[PDB]
C-alpha cells in the first residue's frame, strides 16, 4: 500500500501518492529488477521533468539488484540526451545495471550513502541452438560487454583495461571503496 | 463632471 | 549648507538603529539642497523605503520635517485612485504641498514629498490584472509623469501649473510578502529528497536579512509594475529591531514610551520609575507578537493597567516602582507613600 | 533652408544612444512634416508608434525632439485623459496646450506635433462602471487623430487633421501576447523542443515581431492602430550603450554627479572599467538606463555621506572594486 | 467602510458622523472617541484568489 | 441584496423603500416594520475561503 500525502497550495489541496509527490519534487525512484516496463516509465518520468524545467536537476535514486541490459541503456541514453544532470543516489545497493547508470549520472552529481554496496559484473547470457547462431548471439554480447566497459571507463575516468580485469568477476564495492574507483563522487553521511 | 465608483463583481 | 552629519544627528535623537536609511535621507536632503543652490540639468533620486512594521520609517519623515526648510508633505497611497473618480486625485498632493509653502509655486518645486503605505496599490500579481484597479495599477500609473517630472494642474483656493521635475519623492511602505519572494529567488533548493536543502523555522534567513536582497524583479513580483520602480531608483531598507534596539527605543529618544507614561503619571502626581531589568523583559515579549517597537506600548499598558486603575482613587502616593517580575505578571508594583 | 533628417538624427544622437530605426523615422516623419508645411494631391501624414521597454529613450526622444523644432510641440499623459462630461480630464485640452505654445495662432498650431506618452496605461479591460479612462479615451482619440475640427476656449475651433501625433508606451505583457502567438512549441519528447530559457527571446527581440494583431489582445481598439500605421520598436538596452550613456551624451550621470563634487569643492573621475561593471549591474534590474541611477548612488553614499565633513580633498576616484563594494573609493589631497 | 474609489462609504465618513456631534467644531472632535463596531468582518479569511481585490 | 462595495446592491436601500411609503418622514419611518423575505437564500455554503457576497 502506498500512502496518500496532501500537499498544501494557493489554488488548494490536492492528495498526492508519496511516489507522486516526491516526482513533483524531481525525484525518481529506481528500484527492482530492471526491466522494459520499469525502464519505459522512469524515461517518461525523465522526459515529462525535463519539459517541466530543463534547468533543474534531477534525482535518481537506486536500490536494484540489476536487470535486463537493453532497459538500463534506455535510461542511461535518456539521462544523457536531456539537459538537465540526472544526480544517481545509491541507497542499499547498486548492482551491474544500476551501476552502471550511478556511475552515468552527472559529474559532481552522483552520491552514495556510507553502508550501501555497489556491484560491477560481465554481462550474461546464452542461446541455445545450432552452432551458427550462437556464434551471431556470441558476438553481440561480447560487442556489449566492450561498449558497456567503454562507457563505464569514460564516466570512472579508468583505463577500458583495468576495467576488463575488475568487471571479469563479481566485484563488490563499498561507499568509500567506489569514490576512488570514480562509480561516485561523494558519500551523502548526515544532512 | 461626475465622478465614477467602480462597484466590483464577484 | 547642512551636512548630513547634522541631519543624521537630528534623525538619531529620535530614531535609533535605522543608519543605512538615515544615511539615505541624509545624503538625499543634502544633495536637494545643493541642486536647489544650482539653477548641465542636475537629476533627481527618489527614495524607496522598505521596511516592516514598527521600524521607523513613517517616524524618520517626520523627524525629517522639523528639520526641513522646504516644504515637506506627507500623503498617503490608500485614498489616491486613477482620474475619473470619487477617490482623491493624485495632483491633490502638490496642491497639500502648496499649503505649507503659502501658496508660492517657485517654493513648492522645491519641495519633498513622502507618500506612505505605498504596498497598498502594488497589483495582486505579476501580470496585468484583466479589471480596471483604480485604487491600485491606476495610481501607480498616475504617480509616474509626477515622479520623473510633468505639469500638473492645482486650483488656487484657471489653475496653477505646477512643475515637478525638482520635486522629490520619498515613497515608503511596508511590503508584506516580500520575504516569500525574496527566499524562493535566493533559495532555490527547495525539496524533499537528499540532495534538497531543508531547514528549520529557525536558523533560516529572515526577514530583515532577506529585504537587504531586495532587486526589482522582486518588486515585479509583489506587484510593482516596472516603470514604477524606474522612478524610484534609490531602495533604503530597514532592519527588524533588536532587543537592544527596543531597550534604547524606551529610554533614549526625547518622545520614548517611558517618558510618556512619567508624563502622564507626574501630571496625575505621582512618580514612575522604570528599573532596568524590566526594559530588557519588555523588549523580549514585544519581539514575540512581531509587531515591531509598537509592541511595547502593548506590554507597558497591560503591566501598569491596574496600577492606573487604582492610583487616583488612592492618595499620598509620591513614587511607583515597577521590577522585572512585574512584567511576567507574579508580582506587583511597589508604591512609596509621602 | 529647412533641415534634413541626417542633420535631426544628430541633434537626437547628443543626447540619445542606441534607437538608430526609431530615430530613422522620427527624422523622416519631422522632414516631412516641414515639407507638408511649406506646400501649404494632399499629402498624408504618417502617425507614428513608439513601442519600448523601461528607460529605453522615447520620452527623451520627444523631449530632443521638442528641442530642435520650431513648430509648436506638446507633451501629454494618457493618464489624465478621461472621456468626456467627467471630472478628470477632456481630450481637446491637448490642443489648449499646444495654442500655449503656439500663442493662440491656429495657423501655426495645426501644424504642430503632438505626443502622447503612457497610451498603453488607456487599453480596454475586460469588465462590463464604464471605464472612463480606457476605451472612452481611444474613441475621443479616433476624432482627434482621423481630423476634426474641436472647440477650445481662448470658443475657438482648430482643425487636427494636419497635426500629427507620436503615442509611446511601454506596453508591458505585450512579448507574452507575442510569445503565444509565435513561440509554439511545448511538447515533452525526444523529437519536441523545450524552451531552454537561455534561449527564449528577450522583449526587444520579440516586439520587433509586432503586428497589429497583438496590440488588440493588449485591449487597444483596431481602429486606433490603424489610424497609426507606422510602429517603431526600440531595443531594450546594450550593455555597450549603457557605457555610453554615462559619458558621451550632454545630461549623463557622471557629468551630473561630477557638477554635484565640483560646486561643493571636489573633483570626481570615474574609471573605464568601473563603467563597464555598472552597466552590467544595470542590465541585470531590467529597468533600463534609470535603474543605472542607483548603482551609482549606492556605491558613492557612503562616500557623499563624509565628504562635507572631510576636509583638504581635492579629488575622488572610483575603481571597479568601488562598484562591487569590496574596497573604497580612493581620495587625494590638498 | 470600502477602499478608495468605490460604492460602498469611504472611511473618513466616520470622522463626518464625528463633526456633526462635536457640532462642527474641528478643534473639539479632534479631541474624541470613536468605536468601530464589527471590526471582525474586515479580514481577509484565508487562502482566497488574489486576482480579485478584497476592497470591504 | 449584497456585501457593500459590489454592484449588485446596498443593504440600507430597504429604509429608503419604506421612506417612500411614509413620504420622506424620518420621524414616521423609524417605527415602521420591514418584511425581509427569502432569508434563507443568504446562507453559506462553516467558514468560508472566500468572499460570499450574497
Ligand atoms: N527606530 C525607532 N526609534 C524610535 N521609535 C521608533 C522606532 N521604530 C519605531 N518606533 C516607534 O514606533 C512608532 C511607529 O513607528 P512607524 O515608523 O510609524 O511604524 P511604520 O514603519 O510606519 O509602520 P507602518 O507605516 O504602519 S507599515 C513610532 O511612533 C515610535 O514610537
Ligand atoms: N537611449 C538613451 N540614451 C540616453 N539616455 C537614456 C536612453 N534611454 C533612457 N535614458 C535615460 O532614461 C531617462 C528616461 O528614459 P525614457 O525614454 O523616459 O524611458 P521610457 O521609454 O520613457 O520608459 P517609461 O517612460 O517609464 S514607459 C532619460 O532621461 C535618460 O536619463
Ligand atoms: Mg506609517
Ligand atoms: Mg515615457
Amino acid at each position: 500500500l502506498v500512502p496518500m500525502v496532501i500537499e498544501q497550495t494557493s489554488r488548494g489541496e490536492r492528495s498526492f501518492d508519496i511516489y507522486s509527490r516526491l516526482l513533483k519534487e524531481r525525484v525518481i525512484f529506481l528500484t527492482g529488477q530492471v526491466e522494459d516496463h520499469m525502464a519505459n516509465l522512469i524515461v517518461a518520468q525523465m522526459l515529462f521533468l525535463e519539459a517541466e524545467n530543463p534547468e533543474k536537476d534531477i534525482y535518481l535514486y537506486i536500490n536494484s539488484p540489476g536487470g535486463v541490459i537493453t532497459a538500463g541503456m534506455s535510461i542511461y541514453d535518456t539521462m544523457q540526451f536531456i539537459k538537465p544532470d540526472v544526480s544517481t543516489i545509491c541507497m542499499g545497493q547498486a548492482a551491474s545495471m544500476g551501476a552502471f547508470l550511478l556511475t552515468a549520472g552527472a559529474k559532481g552529481k552522483r552520491f552514495c550513502l556510507p553502508n550501501s554496496r555497489v556491484m560491477i559484473h560481465q554481462p550474461l547470457g546464452g542461446y541455445q541452438g545450432q552452432a551458427t547462431d550462437i556464434e551471431i548471439h556470441a558476438r553481440e554480447i561480447l560487442k556489449v560487454k566492450g561498449r558497456m566497459n567503454e562507457l563505464m571507463a569514460l564516466h570512472t575516468g579508468q583505463s577500458l583495461e583495468q576495467i576488463e580485469r575488475d568487471t571479469e568477476r563479481d566485484r563488490f564495492l563499498s561507499a568509500p571503496e567506489a569514490v576512488e574507483y570514480g562509480l561516485v563522487d561523494s558519500i551523502l553521511t548526515h544532512r | 463632471g461626475g465622478s465614477e465608483n467602480y462597484a466590483l463583481a464577484a | 549648507l547642512p551636512t548630513p552629519h547634522e541631519i543624521r544627528n537630528h534623525l538619531d535623537d529620535y530614531v535609533i538603529g535605522q543608519e543605512q536609511a538615515k544615511k539615505v535621507l541624509a545624503v538625499a536632503v543634502y544633495n536637494h539642497y545643493k541642486r536647489l543652490r544650482n539653477g548641465v540639468e542636475l537629476g533627481k533620486s527618489n527614495i524607496l523605503l522598505i521596511g516592516p512594521t514598527g521600524s521607523g520609517k513613517t517616524l524618520l519623515a517626520e523627524t525629517l520635517a522639523r528639520l526641513l526648510d522646504v516644504p515637506f508633505t506627507m500623503a498617503d497611497a490608500t485614498t489616491l485612485t486613477e482620474a475619473g473618480y470619487v477617490g482623491e486625485d493624485v495632483e491633490n498632493i502638490i496642491q497639500k504641498l502648496l499649503q505649507k509653502s503659502d501658496y508660492d509655486v517657485q517654493k513648492a518645486q522645491r519641495g519633498i514629498v513622502y507618500i506612505d503605505e505605498i504596498d497598498k496599490i502594488s497589483r495582486k500579481s505579476d501580470n496585468p490584472s484583466i479589471t480596471r484597479d483604480v485604487s491600485g495599477e491606476g495610481v501607480q500609473q498616475a504617480l509616474l509623469k509626477l515622479i520623473e517630472g510633468t505639469v500638473a494642474a492645482v486650483p488656487p483656493q484657471e489653475f496653477l501649473q505646477v512643475d515637478t521635475s525638482k520635486i522629490l519623492f520619498i515613497c515608503g511602505g511596508a511590503f508584506a510578502g516580500l520575504d516569500k519572494v525574496i527566499s524562493h529567488r535566493v533559495e532555490t533548493g527547495s525539496g524533499i529528497g537528499f540532495g534538497a536543502t531543508v531547514k528549520a523555522k529557525s536558523d533560516k534567513a529572515s526577514e530583515g536579512e532577506l529585504l537587504a536582497q531586495v532587486e526589482p524583479e522582486d518588486l515585479i513580483k509583489f506587484g510593482l509594475i516596472p516603470e514604477f520602480i524606474g522612478r524610484l531608483p534609490v531602495v533604503a531598507t530597514l532592519n527588524e529591531l533588536s532587543e537592544e534596539a527596543l531597550i534604547q527605543i524606551l529610554k533614549e529618544p526625547k518622545n520614548a514610551l517611558t517618558k510618556q507614561y512619567q508624563a502622564l503619571f507626574n501630571l496625575e502626581g505621582v512618580d514612575l520609575e522604570f528599573r532596568d531589568e524590566a526594559l530588557d523583559a519588555i523588549a523580549k515579549k514585544a519581539m514575540a507578537r512581531k509587531t515591531g517597537a509598537r509592541g511595547l506600548r502593548s506590554i507597558v499598558e497591560a503591566a501598569l493597567l491596574d496600577t492606573m486603575y487604582d492610583l487616583p482613587s488612592m492618595e499620598d502616593v509620591e513614587k511607583v516602582v515597577i521590577d522585572e517580575s512585574v512584567i511576567d505578571g507574579q508580582s506587583e508594583p511597589l508604591l512609596i507613600y509621602g
